[PDB]
């Protein structure tokens, strides 16, 4: 069905880092040029109270929308990846329904500024203190602290590319069908991102790279908030929230 | 019921 499937040479692999990167740059959602000139355009003290006097259920609905928004586009990424449609419709659903949010929270770490602890949100930059009032700091600190870290690692738009392909390709998630052909597939993703970093000499962010459970854990804690807030405010979910959303992250 | 991933995976 797909030439991923099966064992592939060295100029087969080069074709995939290219292949892999081009779908990434054709579905970023935010061009990383913008992101970067936007670092100077911060979120003023009287802007920030502002966040922080909203309702719970206001910044909660905002949040699951931009959230919601973020994964369309890795829909779209995961529909150019050389091999994704050639899997069926239930491990396509599988990889994106236990994916889709680690792989918006790896393209994070882009509109997140290490120098002053600020990410990108609704236009500007602003700390951890602008969602003090969606009531779950420790998931919101979890999440400032991985973007830091990851931050750290200075990743190109490439390597995101590659990294962010392999976090969606995960043959150990539960649920999948053709296991052995998802795990060719993550194989030869496997070696073209190594490849890529072998090319431009950057083996040496392999060892400093998240461990898999972080982005598990992550994501763990996001549907357990999202289950508190629910109890909270039931109609909210049910009448305002995405329905996107609620597919992945309610049932 | 998984709807909108099956239209957004679906619409070509
Ligand atoms: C692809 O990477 C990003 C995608 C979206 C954003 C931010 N976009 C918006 O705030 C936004 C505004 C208006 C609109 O119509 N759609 C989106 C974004 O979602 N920021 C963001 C940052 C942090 C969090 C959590 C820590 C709560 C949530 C959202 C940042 C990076
Ligand atoms: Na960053």
């Amino acid at each position: 069905e797909n030439l991923y499937f099966q064992g592939a040479s060295l100029t087969e692999i080069e074709h995939l880092v290219q292949s892999v990167c081009k779908s990434y740059r054709e579905t970023c959602q935010l061009r990383l040029e913008d992101l970067l000139r936007q670092r100077s355009n911060i979120f003023s003290r009287e802007e920030v109270t502002g966040y922080q006097r909203k309702s719970m259920w206001e910044m909660w609905e905002r949040c699951a929308h931009h959230l919601t928004e973020a994964i369309q586009y890795v829909v779209e990424f995961a529909k150019r990846l050389s091999g994704f449609m050639e899997l069926c419709q239930n491990d396509q659903i599988v990889l994106l329904k236990a994916g889709a949010m680690e792989v918006v929270l790896v393209r994070m770490c882009r509109a997140y500024n290490a120098d002053n602890r600020t990410v990108f949100f609704e236009g500007k930059y602003g700390g951890m203190e602008l969602f003090r009032a969606l009531g779950c700091s420790e998931l919101i600190s979890s999440i400032f602290d991985f973007s830091h870290s990851l931050s750290a690692l200075h990743f190109s738009e490439d390597e995101i590319a590659l990294y962010t392909a392999l976090v969606l390709i995960n043959a150990h998630r539960p649920g999948l069908q053709e296991k052995r052909k998802v795990e060719q597939l993550q194989y030869n993703l496997e070696l073209a991102f190594h490849h890529h970093l072998c090319k431009t000499h950057r083996q040496s962010i392999l060892a400093k790279l998240p461990p898999k459970g972080k982005l598990r854990s992550l994501c763990s804690q996001h549907v357990e908030r999202l289950q508190i807030f629910q109890h909270l405010h039931p109609i909210v979910v049910q009448a305002a929230f995405p329905p996107l959303y609620k597919e992945l992250f309610s049932g | 019921k998984h709807k909108i991933l099956h239209r957004l995976l679906q619409d070509s």
